[PDB]
RNA sequence: CGCGACCUCAGAUCAGACGUGGCGACCCGCUGAAUUUAAGCAUAUUAGUCAGCGGAGGAGAAGAAACUAACCAGGAUUCCCUCAGUAACGGCGAGUGAACAGGGAAGAGCCCAGCGCCGAAUCCCCGCCCCGCGGCGGGGCGCGGGACAUGUGGCGUACGGAA
């Protein structure tokens, strides 16, 4: 909104660095039962109700 | 290479920041070169650096707490962080002492009328 | 809809009842630990008896029983009088002392 | 021979001492966390961060977002021993405080720049 | 001793010197606060036998509390269901006032611990009562053994749970034929165990 | 005009991210919770919710003081001991 | 035209301490309905129940009779069985509903005020010496302060007590 607040925008700096894809060095561990994020936050269609 | 803890044990304090400050430096340098990217070699020694760090504020800080409870040992009134802390109601108990304290007629039930030891059937 | 000759009956199950349901499967470890508390005191008094001190004879009220014998809360005052011992050194010899009882016989 | 001037009764000023304590509530002082080398985490190799140091006489560096541009200025005079003409700060997208800092005519910032590594 | 005839003297209520003292001290304790501290018992005969030792750590408050029964905190008539319910003017709290004076010293001083409390007037509006407080820190009560029962933990808000002896007899407890609940450890546990059904092992 | 343009004019906010729950019930006009009751001094909980309960129970955070507190317990509560070294 | 004592009430970032809040399965003090049943429903019932409020503890509460009984009398409290679905309550309708005694588990007793006798003989804080000082304790040295006769401590509490 471009008059954010310090808080607003650590909780959204906080956003854009958890939306971000899974490395590919993760796939060769032993006990990995993980093949995509499932968390891939989209500006459409979670808007974030805060 | 290694930066243990006994050999900080005995040292003087001006000595620890000297080497803490040098430890500073060699921390920033390879932040500098983390970003840089020099090589792996200068990536993997910022955990070593860190951990080394970590040792030497951690020898300091003994040293500087029990030098504090070794000053205050044996005023009445320590600072808060050399009291004791186990936990709220066990601070909040009793003195030991208090626990044992007995009023003068009970004192006197307990001398002139002890529990005695006995056996039956002879 | 009671039918065909039986009892009237009055069942006490209006309450929440299963809810307050106190199932007893406690019971034979809880005989288990009183047997272990009384092994023990037993083990902690070790020269006295494990049953405790001396009860008194005393007779039932309520002309219902008016016959039976029992163990009593303690041996009176004027039964420690006559014979001879003093209140406060008979709790500590092992002899059950309580100030209540009359003694109208 | 004293009588009430004011028809109000304001309550006396009345001495109060200070605080004199008999035990100090912490046993030693909090040491700095925010020191000079904790407070400056590094420099940019962008381009385009390396075009504004080429032309306009500054570096750039990526700093603890809890800092002032008074303590990003002699915190840079204390590292590197070079005089600060300005330091100019935003806060990133990422929680991280990015300081531009000016540096004054008479030392050149390319020099500074390999000194300090980057290029 | 003086106490016996002080004793006597606050038992004769009625007569015209103890009318006139009611009748000033009612004023007086009118035209303070709800709730202050008092410096030296008013009724010593009275406090000492309650518990009162005048000795250091031994803290007295005087309370105010209005009089008459509790109305019903509905709207303006609105108690919604069977007509057994609908009156909220003539019914009555079942916890004394002079327990609900404990009550109040207690929330103002968590920190202390009420021992007792009595009566030291009253008007047709209010009450007055004198809650004696302890102190659970001080170390004249610390290392008394007669009252070092109050400092351990167990005998917290006693003004809460009902344990002094205001709060006391409204519990309806007490040996006898005439009471029948509190006949284990309160109403709730004869509640409690007159209405488990004891399903056994081989029933 | 109760539907879609009803939607359309919703610009403002009522609630914002409270400060001691951290969930968005902060109401800007009330400046209140309603999740926790922030002015209050005590949370706002209720046992017509066990399920909101069971969301934040004693079990549900880090218990940074409190799991150490469970292994001082274990251990015995001893302070100012240290091993024999070697 | 003031000073010095007492009493009531203030101000302190005064020296030293306590409480706030959380969990809340068990416990205590309150407050407290309506579904439902009565083949309707209004007393009753659900029900001192759900919800609501406060308070702690490892258990809580109760507890050593202003008791039960009417007998050749028992003897704190708590808990299990039985009394007993009984006495009793109830548009005596639906339904509600104990207790004594008895058999067990456990068993533990006591302290105050008052009445009085002892020269306040009592208690709290600060300075110094000795002990370990990581649940700040013990002895002594201080016309060092304070609380206290508007009553502290010892004897002593209904089983009697004191000289
Ligand atoms: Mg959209
Ligand atoms: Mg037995
Ligand atoms: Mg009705
Ligand atoms: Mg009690
Ligand atoms: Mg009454
Ligand atoms: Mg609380
Ligand atoms: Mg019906
Ligand atoms: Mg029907
Ligand atoms: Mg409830
Ligand atoms: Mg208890
Ligand atoms: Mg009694
Ligand atoms: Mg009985
Ligand atoms: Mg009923
Ligand atoms: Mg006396
Ligand atoms: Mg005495
Ligand atoms: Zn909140």
């Amino acid at each position: 909104s471009s008059h954010k607040t310090f808080r607003i925008k650590r909780f959204l700096a906080k956003k854009q660095k958890q939306n971000r894809p899974i490395p590919q060095w993760i796939r060769m561990k032993t006990g990995n039962k993980i093949r995509y994020n499932s968390k891939r936050r989209h500006w459409r269609r979670t808007k974030l109700g805060l | 290479a290694k930066i243990k803890a006994r050999d900080l044990r005995g040292k003087k304090k001006e000595e620890l920041l000297k080497q803490l400050d040098d430890l500073k430096v060699e921390l920033s340098q390879l932040r500098v070169a983390k970003v840089t990217g020099g090589a792996a070699s200068k990536l993997s020694k910022i955990r070593v650096v860190r951990k080394s760090i970590a040792r030497v504020l951690t020898v300091i800080n003994q040293t500087q707490k029990e030098n504090l409870r070794k000053f205050y040992k044996g005023k009445k009134y320590k600072p808060l962080d050399l009291r004791p802390k186990k936990t709220r109601a066990m601070r909040r108990r009793l003195n030991k002492h208090e626990e044992s304290l007995k009023t003068k007629k009970q004192q006197r039930k307990e001398r002139l009328y002890p529990l005695r030891k006995y056996a039956v059937k002879a | 809809a009671p039918s065909r000759n039986g009892m009237i009956l009055k069942p006490h199950f209006h309450k929440d009842w299963q809810r307050r349901v106190a199932t007893w499967f406690n019971q034979p470890a809880r005989k288990i630990r009183r047997r272990k508390a009384r092994q023990a005191r037993a083990r902690r008094i070790a020269p006295r008896p494990a049953s405790g001190p001396l009860r008194p004879i005393v007779r039932c009220p309520t002309v219902r029983y008016h016959t039976k014998v029992r163990a009593g809360r303690g041996f009176s005052l004027e039964e420690l009088r006559v014979a001879g011992i003093h209140k406060k050194v008979a709790r500590t010899i092992g002899i059950s002392v309580d100030p209540r009882r009359r003694n109208k016989s | 021979k004293k009588i009430r001037t004011s028809p109000t009764f304001r309550r006396p000023k009345t001495l109060r001492l200070r605080r004199q304590p008999k035990y100090p509530r912490k046993s030693a002082p909090r040491r700095n966390k925010l020191d000079h080398y904790a407070i400056i985490k590094f420099p940019l190799t962008t381009e385009s961060a390396m075009k504004k140091i080429e032309d306009n006489n500054t570096l750039v560096f990526i700093v603890d977002v809890k800092a002032n541009k008074h303590q990003i200025k002699q915190a840079v005079k204390k590292l590197y021993d070079i005089d600060v003409a300005k330091v100019n700060t935003l806060i990133r997208p990422d929680g991280e405080k990015k300081a531009y800092v000016r540096l004054a005519p008479d030392y050149d910032a390319l020099d500074v720049a390999n000194k300090i590594g980057i290029i | 001793g003086a106490y016996k005839y002080i004793q006597e003297l606050w038992r004769k209520k009625q007569s015209d010197v103890m009318r006139f003292l009611l009748r000033v001290r009612c004023w007086q304790y009118r035209q303070l606060s709800a709730l202050h501290r008092a410096p030296r018992p008013t009724r010593p005969d009275k406090a000492r036998r309650l518990g009162y030792k005048a000795k250091q750590g031994y803290v007295i408050y005087r309370i105010r509390v209005r009089r008459g029964g509790r109305k019903r905190p509905v709207p303006k008539g609105a108690t919604y269901g069977k007509p057994v319910h609908h009156g909220v003017n003539q019914l009555k709290f079942a916890r004394s006032l002079q327990s609900v004076a404990e009550e109040r010293a207690g929330r103002h001083c968590g920190a202390l611990r009420v021992l007792n409390s009595y009566w030291v007037g009253e008007d047709s509006t209010y009450k007055f009562f004198e809650v004696i407080l302890i102190d659970p820190f001080h170390k004249a009560i610390r290392r008394n053994p007669d009252t070092q029962w109050i400092t351990k933990p167990v005998h917290k808000h006693r003004e809460m749970r009902g344990l002094t002896s205001a709060g006391r007899k409204s519990r309806g407890l007490g040996k006898g034929h005439k009471f029948h609940h509190t006949i284990g450890g309160s109403r709730r546990a004869a509640w409690r165990r007159r209405n488990t059904l004891q399903l056994h092992r081989y029933r | 005009t109760k539907g879609t343009s009803s939607f359309g004019k919703r610009r403002n906010k009522t609630h914002t991210l409270c400060r001691r729950c951290g969930s968005k019930a902060y109401h800007l006009q009330k400046s209140t919770c309603g999740k926790c009751g922030y002015p209050a001094k005590r949370k706002r909980k209720y046992n017509w919710s066990a399920k909101a309960k069971r969301r934040n129970t004693t079990g549900t955070g880090r218990m940074r003081h409190l799991k150490i507190v469970y292994r001082r317990f274990r251990h015995g509560f001893r302070e100012g001991t240290t091993p024999k070294p070697k």
